[PDB]
Protein backbone atom coordinates (compact mmCIF):
# COMPACT_ATOMS: atom_id res chain seq x y z
CA UNK A 1 0.00 0.00 0.00
CA UNK A 2 0.86 4.03 -0.39
CA UNK A 3 1.81 3.93 3.51
CA UNK A 4 1.61 7.44 4.47
CA UNK A 5 4.52 7.94 6.96
CA UNK A 6 4.43 9.53 10.27
CA UNK A 7 5.48 12.56 7.89
CA UNK A 8 1.86 13.88 8.60
CA UNK A 9 3.50 15.16 11.57
CA UNK A 10 5.95 16.98 11.26
CA UNK A 11 3.72 18.87 7.71
CA UNK A 12 1.08 19.96 10.62
CA UNK A 13 3.93 20.83 13.87
CA UNK A 14 6.18 23.00 11.21
CA UNK A 15 3.36 24.43 9.48
CA UNK A 16 1.01 25.49 12.47
CA UNK A 17 3.49 27.62 14.30
CA UNK A 18 1.08 30.64 15.05
CA UNK A 19 -0.64 29.03 18.27
CA UNK A 20 -3.10 31.12 20.23
CA UNK A 21 -2.54 30.45 24.18
CA UNK A 22 -2.89 26.66 24.96
CA UNK A 23 -3.75 25.28 21.65
CA UNK A 24 -0.89 22.93 20.67
CA UNK A 25 -3.09 20.47 22.13
CA UNK A 26 -5.74 21.16 19.04
CA UNK A 27 -2.96 19.89 16.89
CA UNK A 28 -2.72 16.26 18.74
CA UNK A 29 -5.85 13.73 17.89
CA UNK A 30 -7.06 11.84 20.27
CA UNK A 31 -7.50 7.93 19.50
CA UNK A 32 -10.46 8.33 18.09
CA UNK A 33 -9.77 11.20 16.20
CA UNK A 34 -6.45 9.12 14.91
CA UNK A 35 -8.64 6.28 13.35
CA UNK A 36 -11.18 7.98 11.37
CA UNK A 37 -8.47 9.92 9.85
CA UNK A 38 -6.63 6.89 9.37
CA UNK A 39 -9.19 4.59 7.88
CA UNK A 40 -10.33 7.84 5.72
CA UNK A 41 -13.83 7.71 7.62
CA UNK A 42 -14.67 4.30 7.01
CA UNK A 43 -14.16 2.37 10.25
CA UNK A 44 -14.31 -1.42 10.54
CA UNK A 45 -16.64 -3.18 12.50
CA UNK A 46 -14.06 -4.20 15.37
CA UNK A 47 -12.66 -0.30 14.83
CA UNK A 48 -15.68 1.17 15.60
CA UNK A 49 -16.78 -0.87 18.48
CA UNK A 50 -13.55 -0.05 20.60
CA UNK A 51 -14.58 3.60 19.81
CA UNK A 52 -17.74 3.46 20.99
CA UNK A 53 -16.34 1.68 24.87
CA UNK A 54 -13.96 4.09 25.39
CA UNK A 55 -16.86 7.00 24.02
CA UNK A 56 -20.12 6.12 25.68
CA UNK A 57 -17.75 5.64 29.39
CA UNK A 58 -16.47 9.45 28.71
CA UNK A 59 -20.42 10.81 28.35
CA UNK A 60 -21.56 12.63 32.00
CA UNK A 61 -25.22 12.65 32.29
CA UNK A 62 -26.88 15.83 34.09
CA UNK A 63 -28.15 15.30 37.87
CA UNK A 64 -31.27 16.59 36.96
CA UNK A 65 -33.55 15.72 34.00
CA UNK A 66 -32.52 15.56 30.08
CA UNK A 67 -34.84 18.43 29.08
CA UNK A 68 -34.12 22.24 29.70
CA UNK A 69 -35.24 25.44 27.40
CA UNK A 70 -35.74 25.14 23.98
CA UNK A 71 -36.21 28.88 23.74
CA UNK A 72 -32.79 28.97 24.31
CA UNK A 73 -31.90 26.04 22.83
CA UNK A 74 -33.06 27.72 19.74
CA UNK A 75 -30.22 30.19 20.25
CA UNK A 76 -27.39 26.99 20.09
CA UNK A 77 -28.88 25.58 17.15
CA UNK A 78 -28.54 28.73 15.21
CA UNK A 79 -24.93 30.28 16.29
CA UNK A 80 -22.31 28.87 14.25
CA UNK A 81 -19.27 31.07 15.99
CA UNK A 82 -17.04 29.99 18.47
CA UNK A 83 -13.83 28.39 19.15
CA UNK A 84 -12.23 29.92 16.68
CA UNK A 85 -8.77 32.05 17.04
CA UNK A 86 -10.94 34.59 14.70
CA UNK A 87 -13.35 34.81 18.05
CA UNK A 88 -12.93 37.13 20.05
CA UNK A 89 -12.85 36.46 24.05
CA UNK A 90 -16.33 35.30 25.55
CA UNK A 91 -18.07 33.87 22.36
CA UNK A 92 -20.56 31.80 23.65
CA UNK A 93 -20.23 28.56 21.28
CA UNK A 94 -23.32 27.00 19.35
CA UNK A 95 -24.03 23.60 18.06
CA UNK A 96 -24.80 25.03 15.12
CA UNK A 97 -27.27 22.08 14.27
CA UNK A 98 -28.74 24.23 10.93
CA UNK A 99 -25.27 23.90 9.31
CA UNK A 100 -25.92 19.82 9.16
CA UNK A 101 -29.52 19.45 10.05
CA UNK A 102 -33.14 20.42 9.20
CA UNK A 103 -34.88 21.79 12.34
CA UNK A 104 -37.54 24.39 12.33
CA UNK A 105 -39.95 22.54 9.26
CA UNK A 106 -40.73 26.17 9.04
CA UNK A 107 -37.21 27.13 8.59
CA UNK A 108 -35.82 27.16 4.74
CA UNK A 109 -31.46 27.63 5.70
CA UNK A 110 -30.72 23.88 6.22
CA UNK A 111 -27.92 21.62 5.52
CA UNK A 112 -27.83 18.41 4.51
CA UNK A 113 -24.63 16.87 5.77
CA UNK A 114 -26.80 15.19 8.73
CA UNK A 115 -30.67 13.66 8.97
CA UNK A 116 -33.56 15.34 8.71
CA UNK A 117 -34.54 16.17 12.62
CA UNK A 118 -38.10 18.24 11.79
CA UNK A 119 -40.91 15.96 14.34
CA UNK A 120 -37.56 14.35 16.08
CA UNK A 121 -39.60 14.04 19.10
CA UNK A 122 -43.33 13.78 18.12
CA UNK A 123 -41.40 10.98 15.67
CA UNK A 124 -40.43 9.72 18.75
CA UNK A 125 -43.53 10.08 20.39
CA UNK A 126 -41.93 12.93 22.81
CA UNK A 127 -40.51 9.67 24.99
CA UNK A 128 -38.76 10.67 27.82
CA UNK A 129 -36.12 7.52 27.33
CA UNK A 130 -35.54 8.56 23.79
CA UNK A 131 -34.46 12.27 25.13
CA UNK A 132 -31.60 10.73 26.89
CA UNK A 133 -30.64 8.75 23.46
CA UNK A 134 -30.38 12.23 21.67
CA UNK A 135 -28.81 13.67 24.86
CA UNK A 136 -26.00 11.33 24.75
CA UNK A 137 -25.64 11.76 20.82
CA UNK A 138 -25.05 15.44 20.80
CA UNK A 139 -22.77 14.89 23.76
CA UNK A 140 -21.11 12.30 22.63
CA UNK A 141 -22.02 10.86 18.96
CA UNK A 142 -19.01 8.56 17.98
CA UNK A 143 -20.54 6.81 21.70
CA UNK A 144 -23.08 5.68 18.97
CA UNK A 145 -21.80 6.10 16.07
CA UNK A 146 -17.79 5.60 15.39
CA UNK A 147 -16.24 8.21 12.81
CA UNK A 148 -19.34 10.64 12.68
CA UNK A 149 -20.01 13.57 11.06
CA UNK A 150 -21.21 14.65 14.16
CA UNK A 151 -19.00 16.83 16.39
CA UNK A 152 -18.67 15.19 19.82
CA UNK A 153 -20.36 18.71 21.12
CA UNK A 154 -20.31 17.89 25.01
CA UNK A 155 -17.34 15.87 25.41
CA UNK A 156 -15.15 17.98 23.33
CA UNK A 157 -16.23 21.12 25.14
CA UNK A 158 -17.76 23.29 22.80
CA UNK A 159 -21.18 22.50 24.44
CA UNK A 160 -21.79 23.01 28.30
CA UNK A 161 -24.33 20.26 30.09
CA UNK A 162 -26.65 23.08 30.38
CA UNK A 163 -26.74 23.80 26.33
CA UNK A 164 -27.25 20.30 25.42
CA UNK A 165 -29.63 20.29 27.69
CA UNK A 166 -31.31 23.15 26.27
CA UNK A 167 -30.90 22.40 22.51
CA UNK A 168 -32.62 18.74 23.27
CA UNK A 169 -35.38 20.27 24.71
CA UNK A 170 -35.26 22.06 21.31
CA UNK A 171 -36.10 18.67 19.82
CA UNK A 172 -38.18 17.31 22.05
CA UNK A 173 -40.22 20.55 23.42
CA UNK A 174 -43.53 19.52 22.38
CA UNK A 175 -44.39 22.99 21.81
CA UNK A 176 -40.94 23.64 19.89
CA UNK A 177 -41.42 25.03 15.92
CA UNK A 178 -39.45 21.34 15.34
CA UNK A 179 -42.06 19.49 16.46
CA UNK A 180 -45.13 21.86 15.29
CA UNK B 1 -17.33 41.90 -16.76
CA UNK B 2 -15.72 41.03 -13.55
CA UNK B 3 -14.33 43.31 -11.12
CA UNK B 4 -11.52 40.38 -10.68
CA UNK B 5 -9.70 42.30 -13.49
CA UNK B 6 -7.99 44.97 -11.08
CA UNK B 7 -5.50 42.66 -9.36
CA UNK B 8 -5.16 41.08 -12.70
CA UNK B 9 -3.43 44.18 -13.73
CA UNK B 10 -2.35 44.96 -10.58
CA UNK B 11 -0.06 41.61 -10.89
CA UNK B 12 0.86 42.74 -14.45
CA UNK B 13 2.35 46.15 -12.46
CA UNK B 14 4.65 44.40 -9.67
CA UNK B 15 5.89 41.36 -12.41
CA UNK B 16 7.03 44.01 -14.59
CA UNK B 17 8.12 46.39 -11.67
CA UNK B 18 11.72 46.63 -10.63
CA UNK B 19 12.10 45.94 -6.84
CA UNK B 20 14.52 44.93 -4.12
CA UNK B 21 18.14 45.76 -3.52
CA UNK B 22 19.11 44.14 -6.52
CA UNK B 23 16.37 46.34 -8.28
CA UNK B 24 15.31 43.90 -10.84
CA UNK B 25 11.51 42.64 -11.92
CA UNK B 26 9.67 39.66 -11.72
CA UNK B 27 10.27 39.24 -15.62
CA UNK B 28 12.93 36.58 -15.10
CA UNK B 29 11.02 34.22 -12.27
CA UNK B 30 11.08 30.68 -12.83
CA UNK B 31 7.65 29.28 -12.17
CA UNK B 32 8.35 26.07 -13.27
CA UNK B 33 7.22 26.50 -17.36
CA UNK B 34 10.80 27.90 -17.30
CA UNK B 35 12.21 31.50 -16.85
CA UNK B 36 9.75 33.98 -17.88
CA UNK B 37 7.24 31.89 -19.12
CA UNK B 38 3.99 32.82 -17.80
CA UNK B 39 1.74 30.32 -19.98
CA UNK B 40 -0.19 27.46 -18.28
CA UNK B 41 2.09 27.38 -15.08
CA UNK B 42 -0.87 27.61 -12.53
CA UNK B 43 -2.33 24.78 -14.30
CA UNK B 44 0.77 22.84 -13.16
CA UNK B 45 1.10 23.90 -10.15
CA UNK B 46 2.08 23.26 -7.05
CA UNK B 47 5.10 21.45 -8.52
CA UNK B 48 8.50 20.43 -7.55
CA UNK B 49 11.44 22.99 -8.12
CA UNK B 50 15.23 21.76 -8.62
CA UNK B 51 16.40 25.24 -7.46
CA UNK B 52 14.85 24.67 -3.36
CA UNK B 53 14.31 20.77 -3.61
CA UNK B 54 11.12 21.05 -2.56
CA UNK B 55 7.09 21.04 -3.95
CA UNK B 56 5.80 24.55 -4.30
CA UNK B 57 2.88 26.37 -4.80
CA UNK B 58 2.35 29.76 -6.68
CA UNK B 59 3.10 32.36 -3.79
CA UNK B 60 5.98 30.43 -2.55
CA UNK B 61 7.44 30.44 -5.74
CA UNK B 62 7.00 34.19 -6.26
CA UNK B 63 8.12 34.64 -2.64
CA UNK B 64 11.34 32.97 -3.69
CA UNK B 65 11.97 34.71 -6.74
CA UNK B 66 11.10 38.18 -4.34
CA UNK B 67 14.25 37.03 -2.18
CA UNK B 68 16.81 35.78 -4.80
CA UNK B 69 15.89 37.85 -7.99
CA UNK B 70 14.52 41.05 -6.77
CA UNK B 71 15.86 41.14 -3.12
CA UNK B 72 12.51 42.36 -2.15
CA UNK B 73 11.67 42.54 1.32
CA UNK B 74 9.26 39.69 1.68
CA UNK B 75 8.74 39.80 5.46
CA UNK B 76 5.70 42.45 5.39
CA UNK B 77 3.99 39.99 2.94
CA UNK B 78 3.72 37.07 4.39
CA UNK B 79 2.55 39.02 7.62
CA UNK B 80 -0.36 40.60 5.22
CA UNK B 81 -0.99 38.16 2.61
CA UNK B 82 -4.79 38.99 1.86
CA UNK B 83 -6.34 42.18 1.40
CA UNK B 84 -8.30 44.63 3.13
CA UNK B 85 -10.45 47.66 2.10
CA UNK B 86 -7.96 50.48 1.43
CA UNK B 87 -5.26 47.93 0.61
CA UNK B 88 -4.70 45.55 -1.57
CA UNK B 89 -2.36 42.28 -1.57
CA UNK B 90 0.67 41.48 -3.85
CA UNK B 91 -0.05 38.46 -3.35
CA UNK B 92 -3.60 38.14 -4.76
CA UNK B 93 -2.67 40.16 -7.21
CA UNK B 94 0.29 38.60 -8.79
CA UNK B 95 -2.16 35.18 -8.29
CA UNK B 96 -4.46 36.52 -10.64
CA UNK B 97 -2.36 38.00 -13.16
CA UNK B 98 -0.53 34.54 -13.04
CA UNK B 99 -3.38 32.70 -13.19
CA UNK B 100 -4.65 34.46 -16.36
CA UNK B 101 -2.11 33.33 -18.28
CA UNK B 102 -3.38 29.85 -17.81
CA UNK B 103 -6.76 30.72 -18.33
CA UNK B 104 -8.31 28.47 -21.42
CA UNK B 105 -5.65 26.02 -19.89
CA UNK B 106 -6.46 22.18 -18.80
CA UNK B 107 -5.35 21.63 -14.91
CA UNK B 108 -2.46 19.19 -15.46
CA UNK B 109 -0.21 18.39 -12.38
CA UNK B 110 1.71 15.86 -12.32
CA UNK B 111 3.77 13.32 -9.78
CA UNK B 112 6.95 13.14 -11.82
CA UNK B 113 9.66 12.47 -8.55
CA UNK B 114 9.75 10.83 -5.06
CA UNK B 115 9.17 14.32 -3.45
CA UNK B 116 5.85 15.40 -5.82
CA UNK B 117 4.32 11.96 -4.43
CA UNK B 118 5.42 12.02 -0.78
CA UNK B 119 3.35 15.72 -1.18
CA UNK B 120 0.72 14.35 -2.81
CA UNK B 121 0.20 12.03 -0.19
CA UNK B 122 0.84 13.86 2.59
CA UNK B 123 -2.31 16.02 1.39
CA UNK B 124 -5.17 12.98 0.97
CA UNK B 125 -3.64 12.58 4.81
CA UNK B 126 -4.26 15.87 5.82
CA UNK B 127 -7.80 16.03 3.92
CA UNK B 128 -9.12 13.52 5.78
CA UNK B 129 -7.29 14.08 9.48
CA UNK B 130 -9.79 14.73 11.87
CA UNK B 131 -8.23 17.12 15.17
CA UNK B 132 -9.49 19.81 17.74
CA UNK B 133 -12.82 20.53 19.19
CA UNK B 134 -15.21 20.00 16.31
CA UNK B 135 -13.45 16.56 15.50
CA UNK B 136 -13.59 18.53 11.65
CA UNK B 137 -12.14 16.98 8.73
CA UNK B 138 -11.93 18.45 4.74
CA UNK B 139 -13.45 15.69 3.93
CA UNK B 140 -16.30 15.60 6.61
CA UNK B 141 -17.97 18.40 4.40
CA UNK B 142 -16.31 17.11 1.03
CA UNK B 143 -16.65 13.47 1.35
CA UNK B 144 -19.78 12.41 -0.46
CA UNK B 145 -21.91 13.85 -3.24
CA UNK B 146 -25.53 15.74 -3.02
CA UNK B 147 -24.24 17.63 0.30
CA UNK B 148 -24.99 21.08 1.19
CA UNK B 149 -24.03 23.39 4.59
CA UNK B 150 -26.86 25.38 4.76
CA UNK B 151 -28.41 26.39 1.55
CA UNK B 152 -24.39 26.37 -0.09
CA UNK B 153 -23.86 23.04 -2.14
CA UNK B 154 -20.66 21.25 -1.24
CA UNK B 155 -18.22 20.34 -3.82
CA UNK B 156 -17.11 16.39 -3.76
CA UNK B 157 -13.06 16.95 -3.27
CA UNK B 158 -12.21 13.35 -2.09
CA UNK B 159 -12.39 11.71 -5.31
CA UNK B 160 -11.38 12.40 -9.03
CA UNK B 161 -14.04 14.34 -11.17
CA UNK B 162 -16.57 17.30 -11.83
CA UNK B 163 -16.69 18.94 -8.85
CA UNK B 164 -12.79 19.02 -7.90
CA UNK B 165 -11.96 20.54 -11.33
CA UNK B 166 -14.59 22.93 -11.49
CA UNK B 167 -13.43 24.40 -8.38
CA UNK B 168 -9.73 24.66 -9.21
CA UNK B 169 -11.08 25.97 -12.35
CA UNK B 170 -12.78 28.97 -10.45
CA UNK B 171 -9.76 29.24 -7.83
CA UNK B 172 -8.53 31.75 -7.42
CA UNK B 173 -11.74 33.84 -7.80
CA UNK B 174 -13.85 36.93 -6.70
CA UNK B 175 -15.77 36.98 -3.94
CA UNK B 176 -18.77 39.77 -3.73
CA UNK B 177 -19.48 39.20 -0.75
CA UNK B 178 -15.83 40.56 0.88
CA UNK B 179 -15.61 42.37 -2.69
CA UNK B 180 -12.08 40.97 -2.49
CA UNK B 181 -9.65 38.48 -4.75
CA UNK B 182 -8.87 35.88 -3.16
CA UNK B 183 -6.13 32.52 -3.68
CA UNK B 184 -6.40 29.24 -2.48
CA UNK B 185 -3.71 30.53 0.53
CA UNK B 186 -7.07 32.58 1.89
CA UNK B 187 -9.54 29.72 1.32
CA UNK B 188 -6.80 27.43 2.80
CA UNK B 189 -6.24 29.80 5.99
CA UNK B 190 -10.18 30.52 6.06
CA UNK B 191 -11.13 26.17 6.18
CA UNK B 192 -8.48 25.88 8.94
CA UNK B 193 -10.08 29.11 10.96
CA UNK B 194 -13.65 27.57 10.92
CA UNK B 195 -12.38 23.87 11.71
CA UNK B 196 -11.43 25.70 15.10
CA UNK B 197 -7.72 24.92 13.96
CA UNK B 198 -4.74 27.13 14.47
CA UNK B 199 -4.28 29.59 12.01
CA UNK B 200 -1.94 27.46 9.29
CA UNK B 201 0.85 29.23 8.14
CA UNK B 202 1.06 31.64 5.35
CA UNK B 203 2.86 29.25 2.24
CA UNK B 204 3.44 26.69 4.43
CA UNK B 205 4.23 22.78 3.84
CA UNK B 206 0.41 21.98 5.06
CA UNK B 207 -1.36 24.43 2.70
CA UNK B 208 0.94 23.22 -0.67
CA UNK B 209 0.27 19.98 0.28
CA UNK B 210 -2.86 20.04 0.13
CA UNK B 211 -3.50 22.36 -2.77
CA UNK B 212 -1.58 19.85 -4.94
CA UNK B 213 -3.83 16.61 -3.94
CA UNK B 214 -6.97 19.33 -4.47
CA UNK B 215 -5.29 20.08 -8.05
CA UNK B 216 -4.54 16.34 -8.77
CA UNK B 217 -8.07 15.51 -8.11
CA UNK B 218 -9.02 18.17 -10.29
CA UNK B 219 -7.06 16.99 -13.15
CA UNK B 220 -8.62 17.84 -16.34
CA UNK B 221 -10.46 20.99 -15.16
CA UNK B 222 -10.20 23.38 -17.77
CA UNK B 223 -9.09 26.74 -15.99
CA UNK B 224 -11.74 30.13 -16.54
CA UNK B 225 -9.66 32.27 -14.18
CA UNK B 226 -10.70 34.29 -12.20
CA UNK B 227 -13.81 34.06 -11.57
CA UNK B 228 -16.81 35.53 -10.16
CA UNK B 229 -18.42 34.21 -6.45
C1 LIG C 1 -20.64 18.89 11.43
C2 LIG C 1 -21.98 18.20 11.05
C3 LIG C 1 -23.07 18.17 12.16
C4 LIG C 1 -23.42 19.11 13.07
C5 LIG C 1 -22.69 20.45 13.37
C6 LIG C 1 -24.49 18.57 13.88
N1 LIG C 1 -24.84 17.34 13.35
FE1 LIG C 1 -26.06 16.03 14.14
N2 LIG C 1 -25.51 14.50 12.77
C7 LIG C 1 -24.63 14.72 11.73
C8 LIG C 1 -24.48 13.48 11.00
C9 LIG C 1 -23.59 13.22 9.75
C10 LIG C 1 -25.38 12.46 11.72
C11 LIG C 1 -25.62 10.96 11.39
C12 LIG C 1 -24.55 10.10 12.06
C13 LIG C 1 -24.71 9.89 13.55
O1 LIG C 1 -25.58 9.11 14.02
O2 LIG C 1 -23.89 10.45 14.32
C14 LIG C 1 -25.98 13.19 12.80
C15 LIG C 1 -26.87 12.68 13.72
C16 LIG C 1 -27.64 13.39 14.62
C17 LIG C 1 -28.81 12.89 15.33
C18 LIG C 1 -29.40 11.46 15.22
C19 LIG C 1 -29.93 11.29 13.79
C20 LIG C 1 -30.87 10.12 13.60
O3 LIG C 1 -30.61 9.30 12.68
O4 LIG C 1 -31.87 10.00 14.35
C21 LIG C 1 -29.28 13.88 16.10
C22 LIG C 1 -30.51 13.82 17.05
C23 LIG C 1 -28.44 15.04 15.90
N3 LIG C 1 -27.44 14.70 14.99
C24 LIG C 1 -28.61 16.26 16.51
C25 LIG C 1 -27.79 17.36 16.41
C26 LIG C 1 -27.82 18.54 17.25
C27 LIG C 1 -28.81 18.77 18.42
C28 LIG C 1 -26.84 19.37 16.83
C29 LIG C 1 -26.50 20.74 17.46
C30 LIG C 1 -25.96 20.57 18.90
C31 LIG C 1 -26.17 18.74 15.70
N4 LIG C 1 -26.77 17.52 15.49
C32 LIG C 1 -25.10 19.21 14.95
C33 LIG C 1 -24.01 15.93 11.48
C34 LIG C 1 -23.99 17.06 12.29
C1 LIG D 1 -17.65 24.27 7.81
C2 LIG D 1 -17.64 22.94 7.02
C3 LIG D 1 -16.43 22.87 6.06
C4 LIG D 1 -15.20 22.44 6.37
C5 LIG D 1 -14.74 22.05 7.79
C6 LIG D 1 -14.35 22.56 5.21
N1 LIG D 1 -15.15 22.99 4.17
FE1 LIG D 1 -14.49 23.66 2.34
N2 LIG D 1 -16.42 24.41 1.89
C7 LIG D 1 -17.47 24.42 2.80
C8 LIG D 1 -18.47 25.38 2.36
C9 LIG D 1 -19.81 25.74 3.04
C10 LIG D 1 -17.92 25.98 1.07
C11 LIG D 1 -18.60 27.06 0.18
C12 LIG D 1 -17.94 28.41 0.46
C13 LIG D 1 -17.38 29.05 -0.79
O1 LIG D 1 -16.74 28.34 -1.62
O2 LIG D 1 -17.55 30.28 -0.96
C14 LIG D 1 -16.65 25.31 0.86
C15 LIG D 1 -15.79 25.54 -0.19
C16 LIG D 1 -14.53 25.01 -0.37
C17 LIG D 1 -13.65 25.29 -1.49
C18 LIG D 1 -14.00 26.26 -2.66
C19 LIG D 1 -15.24 25.78 -3.41
C20 LIG D 1 -15.58 26.68 -4.58
O3 LIG D 1 -15.72 26.13 -5.70
O4 LIG D 1 -15.72 27.92 -4.39
C21 LIG D 1 -12.52 24.59 -1.32
C22 LIG D 1 -11.28 24.57 -2.25
C23 LIG D 1 -12.64 23.83 -0.08
N3 LIG D 1 -13.88 24.12 0.47
C24 LIG D 1 -11.71 22.97 0.48
C25 LIG D 1 -11.64 22.66 1.83
C26 LIG D 1 -10.46 22.26 2.56
C27 LIG D 1 -9.04 22.06 1.96
C28 LIG D 1 -10.81 22.08 3.84
C29 LIG D 1 -9.85 21.66 4.97
C30 LIG D 1 -9.01 22.89 5.38
C31 LIG D 1 -12.23 22.36 3.98
N4 LIG D 1 -12.69 22.71 2.72
C32 LIG D 1 -13.00 22.27 5.12
C33 LIG D 1 -17.52 23.63 3.93
C34 LIG D 1 -16.43 23.19 4.65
Amino acid sequence: SAVDPARVDAVVKTSFTKLPEGWESRLQQDETQRICSVTRNNPSPEQAAAIMKAEEVRIKFPAGPVLGSWKDGAKVAQNGRGGQFSDPPGTVSGGNCYACHQLDPKEVSYGTLGPSLVGYGRERNFSAEDAKIAFAKVYDAQASLACSSMPRFGVNGVLTEQQIKDVVAYLFDPESPVNK
Amino acid sequence: ANPGFLNVDRGEVLWSEPRGTRNVSLETCDLGEGPGKLEGAYAHLPRYFADTGKVMDLEQRLLWCMETIQGRDTKPLVAKPFSGPGRTSDMEDLVAFIANKSDGVKIKVALATPQEKEMYAIGEALFFRRSSINDFSCSTCHGAAGKRIRLQALPQLDVPGKDAQLTMATWPTYRVSQSALRTMQHRMWDMYRQMRMPAPDYASEAVTALTLYLTKQAEGGELKVPSIK
